[PDB]
RNA sequence: GAGCUACCUAAAAACAAUUUUAUGAAUCAACUCGUCUAUGUGGCAAAAUAGUGAGAAGAUUUUUAGGUAGAGGUGAAAAGCCU
RNA sequence: UCUCCAGGCAUACGCGUAUAACAACUCGGAUAACCAUUGUUAGUUAAUCAGAAUAGGCAAUAAUCACACUAUAAAUUACCUAUAACUUCUCUGUUAACCCAACACCGGAAUGCCUAAAGGAAAGAUCCAAAAAGAUAAAAGGAACUCGGCAAACAAGAACC
RNA sequence: AAUUAUAUAACUUAUCUAUUAUAUAGUAUAAGUUUGAAAUUUCGGUUGGGGUGACC
């Protein structure tokens, strides 16, 4: 079949998988934010 | 995120909605293969402690009336709604139970043998040796755990002093105190073993996923040149 | 005697009290002053809270036996 | 660039600035000092010199303590300095065999112990070593009071010390009430450990607990500047009248 | 392919997602979904009578501006409280207990407008 | 009040009005005003990052004055 | 990292006409699939088009949200699938 | 106005101003016209469409026009007892030719209603060479073609391993 | 295949409790033994090329 369209957008799924609240739930996710803040990212999370 | 559906504290006769597992545990991983989908079902809270006196009543033999003998999706046997006093409770039905029958639930330990009528619950001491029994409990007050399937009846082989020997359906002999309560008779749906599934779809209606397609004596040193 | 309600689904028992409370004469140091939880200080014990007035949206009734119309004799309705 | 101070000095500099500076001087000494715990899991060298057998010459010897892991469960009991030894072994005890991870664990028992100064019985997780130490100390109360923090190695144990020291320091009449004679005997028996009331309060406090205590002590709501200016005006007016 | 940089608003997302634009609430939602507006929760604009008011938006360029002296607690205290205490002290009718006589408030509780924590908007 | 957030910074926290005390609110108790030890490395990296910027900033000003003095 | 895909949980949907019967039955749409040939081969397409075909009330198909994660998961075993 | 083609209108999800007017004619549309491009100004209006008090007691009897009818895979807050309150309309979604496939991609894309009253244009101009692709017709013969009836057919029937 | 293997399972001796006349029970641990879920590493040479052989 034709590939390349593995992305089926959904705002509920997106904010649940990669959102602010999700990232802070576990210590490893908090360190994801810490790295991005140190790097200077304009977007810490979705 | 797995929260067990078995969270209802209080007994009721209303059928309760069940959530299916799929063979997976609270971790989310398969722990048993071959379970999945099937028909949606409701759980009717069975009561296996036959001699449960009604609340605020004395502990002596009582009687109950059989309202209906019904099909149960969650077990091989069939269930009977029984009413006595102001209480209704589901119970397992014996081979010959019909609506309108009356069944005794006795606490008294008969010093002599008591005539056995199918469906009545008596302590093993009361019953005579050889009587077919079902819904046996290991210890007084525990509740019935053995001989609870369809048409499965065990025998009471022997009674000596304060204990008796029970022959479980597997032919494995078990021993229990004569105070334990055992229901008389067979367990109904005796032909369950005669049922024919017929088509692969029928097992997928009962929640049975198909089997997977994947298709030991170490010799001692003195006997390795002959292997 | 099968009891309905699997233990996992029951509300969990309160956490065991800090051992500093056992020792008599000793005043525990807790995070009450900070006004927030911290894992390395002792857990405060607060007295029951009274709003000082009745809020209709959060009314809570008295138990059955404390009701004015409570009667020991049973009425079948 | 470079930091001004080596990283190992950072903790000392932190204690020396801010609210940490205002903490009691005696309390800081306990924080500052580091003392090795009494050997538990290794045999110390009796002497400072030994004769090397291979070459038959005298060579210096030193004691290197084993690294021991103290699970947080230990801080709620009284282990007598014992802990977990996380290390490796050689299979079959030859260094030409494989190196295998090994963990040596203390044998833990639950025992109930009575404190005279507190007049209470505690149920504690304990090792056979801890019981031996109490026997050598001639009493449970003596064990807690004699043993130092490094040897004690338990936050529960250190809290017991503060209560006992505070009990003795204040001569609290809450001990065996209605029996001044019985109380008097207990306090007399442990008279050697009496210390001033102010010091005993800060015994066994962690740095965070100590800091919260200090913040509570000096916490004060501001003074309405109405009063402050009133005080100044009255003083000036009174002085002029003089 | 979702946009990570633009602001999350109620226009985005499914219908179930809703959130406010910063307008203050004026009522309560009871069970069965009934909105009950509270009259006290709705702000009231206190507008004065401007009839006979001599001040207009702009000022004469000929009007001299003044030297800036931002108000300080000392300046407020001296203008208002000093005259009374000084006169009273000479009269001798002064004590620490009666500071309320000169306008001091020991506590802000019970006042409609509390200076801390502020309980009124601009 | 002055509080430390979960990322290890010191931030002024502005209080909010609630009808119940803090120990009874469950939405307030989810907010954490402390940092776990895994933040310690990131605390040092911020200080070192800031020190580099300031050192560069001082160096540049010194170089600029050299240009001024040569020019004037 | 399970918005693809494998499997699962919960809550929902779709199936005309015709003949059999009382159905994992038949003919054949919608829908699902991808047998054979041709075109295409930097193409419309990093797997399509046009025809021809298989299933089409079921172990059917589809929608939404959740679960299982790499020493692992899933698997009607193709060492398939896990962007 | 004529000639011809035959999935259109809504909602969900998604997207995020591509909406509309004017002015521009550089960039973008695989070329022009014209704009989907650039700049400026505007826009989507809801009490019905759509989104967002406490404590006890208790439930046997599917659905399918639910009657008959059997069946098997066995299948959806209410009603009561007391307590408490004793007149309320704010907030948010609303545009478009749109989304996922690097593109104005012959692909992918759920549901309701309907099947032309809605929606559309296969040819920039010319020329009719070869080779190549597709459709239709075939004198006489009818598998002699070919690895093989592949492909096609005015055929689509019968049997056997 | 070689080297290991507090994966599970078992026993044995201590350690710690209960009891008992020495004794049978159990066991937040240590030391053995048995079982082996696993883990790590390797794939000498010469011989139209592949069986075996052989050879160094
Ligand atoms: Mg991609
Ligand atoms: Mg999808
Ligand atoms: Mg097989
Ligand atoms: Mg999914
Ligand atoms: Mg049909
Ligand atoms: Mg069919
Ligand atoms: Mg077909
Ligand atoms: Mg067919
Ligand atoms: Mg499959
Ligand atoms: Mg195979
Ligand atoms: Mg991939
Ligand atoms: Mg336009
Ligand atoms: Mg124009
Ligand atoms: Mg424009
Ligand atoms: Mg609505
Ligand atoms: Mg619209
Ligand atoms: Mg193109
Ligand atoms: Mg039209
Ligand atoms: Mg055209
Ligand atoms: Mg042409
Ligand atoms: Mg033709
Ligand atoms: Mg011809
Ligand atoms: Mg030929
Ligand atoms: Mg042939
Ligand atoms: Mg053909």
């Amino acid at each position: 079949r034709a590939r390349g369209n593995e992305y089926q957008p959904s705002n509920i799924k997106r904010k649940h998988k990669h959102g602010w609240v999700r990232r802070l739930s576990t210590p490893a996710g908090v360190q994801v934010i810490l790295r991005r803040m140190l790097k200077g990212r304009k977007s810490l999370s979705h | 995120k797995f929260v067990s559906w078995k969270s209802r504290t209080k007994y009721t006769v209303k059928p309760v909605k069940m959530r299916k597992s799929g063979g997976r545990d609270h971790t989310g991983r398969i722990r048993v293969h071959g379970i999945g989908g099937g028909h949606k079902q409701n759980y009717r809270m069975i009561d296996f402690l036959r001699f449960r006196p009604e609340k605020e009543k004395a502990p002596e033999p009582f009687e109950e009336k059989v309202v209906v003998v019904r099909y149960d999706p969650c077990r091989s046997a069939d269930i009977a709604l029984v009413a006595g006093g102001s209480r209704k409770r589901w119970i397992i039905a014996t081979e010959n139970m019909k609506a309108g029958d009356t069944i005794l639930n006795s606490n008294h330990i008969g010093r002599m043998a008591v005539a056995a009528q199918e469906g009545d619950a008596h302590p093993l001491g009361a019953l005579p040796v050889g009587t077919l029994i079902n819904n046996v409990e290991s210890e007084p007050g525990r509740g019935a755990q053995y001989i609870r399937a369809a048409g499965t009846c065990g025998v009471l082989l022997r009674k000596v002093n304060g204990t008796a020997i029970i022959q479980l359906p597997s032919k494995r002999q078990m021993q229990v105190l004569e105070s334990c309560t055992a229901t008389v008779g067979r367990v109904s749906n005796v032909n369950h073993n005669q049922r024919v599934i017929g088509k692969a779809g029928r097992n997928r209606w009962l929640g049975k996923r198909p089997n997977s397609g994947l298709w030991k004596i170490r010799p001692l040193p003195p006997m390795k040149s002959y292997v | 005697a099968y009891e309905w309600g699997v233990r996992s689904t029951r509300k969990p028992e309160p956490r065991p009290l800090d051992r500093v409370y056992e020792i008599p004469g000793l005043e525990p140091i807790t995070y009450e002053g900070k006004k927030h939880f911290v894992p390395w200080l002792a857990r405060p014990i607060f007295p029951p809270w009274e709003r000082g007035w009745n809020d209709p949206r959060f009314h809570r009734a008295a138990p059955i036996h404390e009701q004015t119309l409570y009667k020991e004799e049973p009425c079948y309705i | 660039p470079l930091h001004r101070y080596p990283v190992h000095l950072w903790q000392k500099l932190r204690l020396r600035q801010g609210i940490c500076a205002r903490l009691p001087a005696h309390f800081l000494r306990s924080l500052e000092e580091e003392r090795t715990p009494t050997p538990v899991h290794y045999k110390p060298h009796g002497t400072k010199f030994k004769i090397n057998p291979k070459n038959g010459q005298r060579e210096r010897v030193e004691d290197v303590p084993i690294p021991v892991h103290y699970p947080p469960e230990s801080q709620q009991g009284l282990w007598g300095g014992e802990g977990l030894i996380l290390g490796y072994r050689y299979a079959n005890n030859d260094k030409l065999s494989k190196r295998v991870k090994k963990v040596w664990k203390p044998q833990l028992f639950t025992r109930e112990l009575y404190s005279e100064i507190l007049d209470k019985k505690f149920t504690v997780t304990v090792t056979m070593r801890t019981l031996d130490l109490i026997d050598e100390a001639y009493g449970f109360d003596f064990y807690i009071l004699k043993t130092p923090k490094e040897d004690l190695g338990s936050k529960f144990g250190m809290d017991l010390k503060r209560g006992m020291l505070l009990r003795l320091a204040r001569q609290d009449p809450h001990l065996h009430p209605e029996n001044p004679e019985r109380r008097a005997a207990i306090y007399d028996k442990y008279r050697s450990f009496v210390i001033p009331e102010a010091e005993a309060e800060w015994v066994g406090l962690t740095l965070e607990e100590a800091l919260e205590k200090q913040r509570l002590l000096e916490e004060k709501d501001p003074v309405p500047l109405f009063k402050v200016y009133v005080e100044e005006l009255v003083q000036r007016l009174q002085e002029q009248v003089l | 392919g979702a946009d990570r940089m633009s602001k999350w608003t109620s226009k985005r997302g499914p219908r179930t997602f809703t959130k406010s634009r910063g307008a203050k609430k004026t009522g309560i939602y009871t069970s069965d979904r009934k909105f009950v507006q509270i009259k006290e929760m709705v702000p009231e604009f206190v507008v004065p009578d401007l009839t006979g008011f001599k001040l207009k938006p702009y000022v004469n360029y000929r009007a001299p501006a003044g030297i800036d002296t931002p108000l300080t607690a000392k300046a407020l205290f001296q203008e208002t409280v000093a005259p009374a205490i000084e006169k009273d002290f000479k009269e001798g009718t002064f004590d620490a207990n009666n500071l309320e006589k000169y306008g001091f408030e020991p506590t802000q509780e019970g006042k409609l407008f509390q200076l801390y924590p502020k309980n009124f908007p601009r | 009040a002055w509080r430390r957030d979960i990322f290890g910074r010191i931030v002024w926290h502005k209080f909010k009005q609630w009808p119940i005390p803090w120990y009874l609110n469950k939405r307030y108790n989810r907010r954490r005003f402390f940092a776990m030890p895994y933040v310690d490395r990131f605390i040092r990296l911020r200080i070192e990052k800031h020190a580099r910027i300031e050192a560069r900033k001082r160096s540049l000003q010194k170089k600029k004055e050299k240009i001024l003095h040569a020019k004037f």
